């Protein structure tokens, strides 16, 4: 019978009481009846749930750092989170399970990371895919009145794993189907609630089951999680990869994996760093590294077919010069510094989600009747930034050498060259003010200076967002001097030493410093 | 007689 | 009886433990009861699903290219992809199987290309159409609580085909529904995940099922796919067909199968290159070949009824002059070059998904009060491009010999005479500038010159997209010399040889190079 299993499973109190009550209710029924299948199946579910079986969580931080650095590169803040968990777990047992949300663009290593933690903490990996899930019964099940009643994929995966310390990876929280017919994202408000998981009532089990030590790591692409559910999760925003990070990921983790998936032998293929960097500069324009391993896999695969169909060569070196012969023609390109100091042209810094880029900001000031025209598919905040720049110039028209009646005598065209790409933002206002102080004075803007900042009518420079990708975009070009806002100095502690050592980074307070540095002849 | 949930 | 089926169709560990635990649960049930039917349904659904059966993937690359060239013409990049798959598969016993997204205009043969691939690789063929599909339970199914439940249609097709190495053809992956009520595109985000196909957990068969060797090939018409799905697929762009390869598809593939579909013998109907190229030039206006084979099929059935109703003429010969006797009035007309050098008009190069076309751009500069009107169903980037071009002419008007107060004294009207067709993009911008200079000087633009490129206020020419159909449109139109930007020289590496041989192609860097080449007199 079952009482050696119910006694053998050292349950908590109320689960043992309901389980034994269903046992002595089971031993008074006909065994070939349907009620014996309901109660018998209920006990057969109650015995499989891991009521107290645990997995021994690791304690060495150096070896766990070596596992996290073994499987992935560079994701420093999540590895810090796991080491802090293993430290506080190393001091006491039965901690609350950490509830995390990984938020980033596709390919930054959110789903593949959730197995590495399950090897670094010594937990057991388990994964639920929540993309497009609309049924709430995948989380809370049905009651056992119905015919085939099962306790939902949480209790099914706890019963399949067999311990009460797993690592649930919840893929695509932000892709759950929210509707009046189906909303399982609010059924998770009991599942991951940091002070209510100790009594998670299931609709099939009917007994409170402890989920407090289950480690919940969830992955999402955005912040469109409902705010009752987004508040319960410690959110780590995995930003996009840089070029040195994509280089080291591509040469420490992607080349051995794609050599192994294509069975490349030792002296058979050699892809150096210049070809990898040419893939990064010239063929891929993403934030992740999945199209990067597409191009690496295409290099290895074309090497396999060329060696199999040539039979005379036995070594292919792809050195970035013959990369064109394999991947095809160069798809994309990045922006570079100009080589000559020009009058109505400054170098702006822009940021998008795949990285940073340089902006050209061109002004033409023709003798006219005061018409102001702004082209380049500009947003409304950028147009307001040009109007603020013109107000700064018209307020300071005397001490800049500008004829103060140019608002009636000069037509001004402000154009940003890639007119097919939409652009919006408060930044590059000191850039547009610099390009308007020039071409009203004939002062050329020096070509090795990029700048970013938001301007006020008093002449101040306000902070901006994302200095790291902008300083990498300026370092990738021929920019040598970067004018940043003053209160963005607090970002300069998270910049690599190459960018700090190469760029001459000036923080500025007011527009007179910007015009003092970024003009060939002093404005004042 | 037994209940049965339909979708 | 059932446990010999479970041990016969040998499973992995978790499927065997779940299925034998399910049968041991079935052993204490009455046979005619509802829970017994749910358990038996889960058991025979676990028995129909293949766990270990595969297919011998081919190894000969020459015969595989013979099959791929037997079914389709051209399409060298996808055929390269399939032969490279067969090379790596020839070296390795089991690899992950490619996830491909074929993207192109309709009629370019990406649905039939899948069955060509499944024939050329030895893999079994499975098709699933995703056009307009809104329910996410077509992919994952429902729990076995529900009456009449079953797995997703993917698991049903895997259980139908019997092997774990099929070719899935995901038809219309971009025409899937995506709203709050239905989102199967995020349900495909697990099954197209290149790392997590080893554990595909659907809702009926709640065991993990391995899909890390199924070849997924998806077909779509546009890049209107969610960015997580686009990142999980390998995009192959199938561009439109040229005149020579439509001639070769028609001669090598369309004419023999439309002869085969109409019982036309070898000595009844003959169609030469003049009729085929006349259909391509004057009846189709497409990117695919589907209206082309509709015109060919129309010729064949008219030939059939002309062989039945007459029965004294027994050989019909269709060529370039008697197509209107069968097909009728020419539906379309390609753009042609102009014959005289005319003040104010230029010929930009336009590109749509149907193909490249010539783009006449004209300007009138009448004496007035500086009015600026721009007609011709222009976009907003196009009108900003004309404003930038006019600023380049205006800041350079002393060098060009132009009276610099023309912004006060003369009214300028830029028009593109197609009218009803909407037109957008900066690629006409250089052309705009040239037209304005002509219409301010009386110096006519020579009609044998086309041009393309983006303009900046400095005067520089920036790169543009899609040179191949623009140069094919200039070669079709009778242009003898084009003007491309400088940094598009690389795209000249993938142009056919007759187009390079006929066109005098000049890359330009700035605007006075264009005004030096494209105008009749020196500026
Ligand atoms: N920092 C890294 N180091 C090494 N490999 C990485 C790194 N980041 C990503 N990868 C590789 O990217 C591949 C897929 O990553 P993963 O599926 O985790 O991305 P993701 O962030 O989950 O994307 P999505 O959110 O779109 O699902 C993995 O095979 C992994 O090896
Ligand atoms: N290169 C080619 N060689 C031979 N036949 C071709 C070629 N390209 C297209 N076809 C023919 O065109 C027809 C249409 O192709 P198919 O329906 O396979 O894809 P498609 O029309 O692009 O798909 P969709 O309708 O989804 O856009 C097919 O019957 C095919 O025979
Ligand atoms: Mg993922
Ligand atoms: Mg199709």
């Amino acid at each position: 019978a079952l009482k050696r299993k119910i006694e053998a499973a050292k349950m908590p109190k109320d689960a043992r009481e309901k389980t034994e009550a269903e046992l002595q209710k089971l031993k008074m029924m006909s065994p070939m009846s349907a009620e014996a299948t309901v109660v018998r199946g209920y006990i057969d579910w109650m015995l499989q749930v891991p009521w107290n079986s645990r997995s021994k969580v690791k304690k060495d931080l150096v070896k766990a750092q070596e596992v996290l650095d073994t499987d992935h590169y560079g994701l420093e803040r999540v590895k810090d989170r796991i080491l802090e968990y293993l430290a506080v777990q190393s001091r006491v047992s039965k901690i609350k399970g950490p509830i995390l949300c990984l938020v980033g663009p596709p390919g930054v290593g959110k789903t593949s990371l959730g197995q590495s933690i399950a090897k670094a903490t010594g937990r057991q990996y388990v994964r639920m895919a929540l993309g497009g899930v609309r049924d709430e019964a995948e989380i809370r099940g049905h009651r056992r009145t119905y015919i085939g009643s099962m306790p939902g994929k949480l209790i099914q995966k706890m019963a399949k794993v067999g311990v009460k310390n797993p690592l649930f990876l919840l893929d695509q929280i932000d892709k759950m189907a929210s509707d009046m017919r189906g909303d399982p994202a609010s059924a998770l408000l009991e599942v991951l609630d940091p002070e209510q998981n100790v009594a998670f009532n299931d609709h099939y089990l009917e007994v409170d089951y402890d989920l407090s030590d289950v480690m919940f790591v969830a992955t999402s692409n955005s912040m469109n999680i409902p705010a009752p559910l987004l508040d319960r999760m410690e959110v780590i925003r995995l930003s996009g990869y840089t070029e040195d990070e994509k280089l080291n990921i591509a040469k420490q983790h992607l080349l051995p994996k794609q050599f192994e998936r294509n069975a490349i032998k030792k002296g058979e293929l050699t892809i150096d760093d210049s070809a990898i960097m040419s893939i990064i500069r010239y063929y891929t324009r993403e934030a992740g590294v999945r199209s990067l391993e597409r191009e690496i896999s295409k290099l290895c695969r074309k090497a396999v077919k060329n060696l199999l169909m040539d039979k005379t060569v036995k070594h292919i070196e792809i050195n970035g010069d013959n990369l064109k012969d394999f991947l095809g023609v160069q798809k994309v390109d990045y922006g570079r510094a100009d080589t000559e100091n020009r009058v109505g042209q400054v170098t702006g810094l822009a940021w998008t989600e795949v990285g940073g880029d340089l902006l050209t900001i061109e002004t033409a000031c023709v003798p006219g009747k005061g018409k102001l025209t702004y082209t380049g598919s500009l947003g409304e905040v950028m147009q307001e930034s040009i109007q603020a720049a013109l107000t700064v110039v018209r307020a300071r028209a005397d001490k800049l050498g500008i004829n103060p009646d140019f608002y009636e005598k000069r037509d001004i065209h402000v154009h940003v060259p890639e007119g097919a790409t939409p652009k919006d933002g408060p930044s590059a206002g000191i850039a547009m003010c610099t390009a308007l102080v020039s071409c009203l004075t004939g002062n050329p803007v020096r070509a090795d200076v990029a700048m970013t900042g938001e301007i006020t009518l008093r002449g101040l420079v306000l902070p901006i967002g994302g200095l790291k990708e902008k300083l990498l975009a300026a370092h990738r070009g021929g920019i040598k001097v970067v004018l940043i806002p003053d209160d963005n100095k607090r970002d300069l502690e998270e910049i690599p030493d190459n960018v700090i050592a190469d760029l001459e980074i000036h923080p500025v307070k007011r527009i007179d410093d910007v015009l003092a540095i970024a003009l060939e002849h002093p404005a004042f | 007689a037994a209940a049965a949930a339909a979708a």
